């Protein structure tokens, strides 16, 4: 394997409700252009393919949501990158520190995550 | 079972 049309990569997507864009891997092209997106916390919902940012490894300087994955949530930036156990990280610069968050706990609020859809959305 | 709610941003969670 290396690429595969939508269904199987690593992207991140809008939660319903009007929520936040989150981290999460296509599990299936539910149909007109909706997908099924296993959130890497677990969570499966469709969303559709406008609402979906595909090639996103997080900019340095992007403001982003720090999520403590338990639920602790406060926002701050990128100004870093790590890889450890085979997964990313990011130091996120937030309440004026250096602190390591993952992937799935650097989330992109929705205003953020427009900034990124207009390139980077599948639709 | 599975690790707590994360965040779910149709409410907020009071930090």
């Amino acid at each position: 394997g290396h690429m595969n049309s939508f269904v199987g990569l690593r992207v991140v997507a809008k939660w319903s409700s009007n929520g936040y864009f989150y981290s999460g891997k296509i599990t299936r092209d539910v149909g007109a252009g909706k997908y099924k997106l296993l959130f890497d916390d677990g969570y499966e919902c469709d969303v559709l393919g406008k609402d979906i940012l595909l090639c996103d490894p997080i900019p340095l300087d992007t403001e982003v949501t720090a999520l403590s994955e338990d639920e602790y949530f406060s926002a701050g930036v990128v100004k870093g990158h790590r890889k450890e156990s085979g997964e990313l990280y990011y130091s996120i610069e937030k309440e004026g520190q250096r602190k390591w968050y993952k992937r799935m706990a650097v989330i992109l609020s929705l205003e953020q995550g427009n900034r990124l859809r207009e390139q980077y959305g599948l639709g | 079972r599975a690790h707590s709610s994360h965040l779910k941003s149709k409410k907020g969670q009071s930090t």
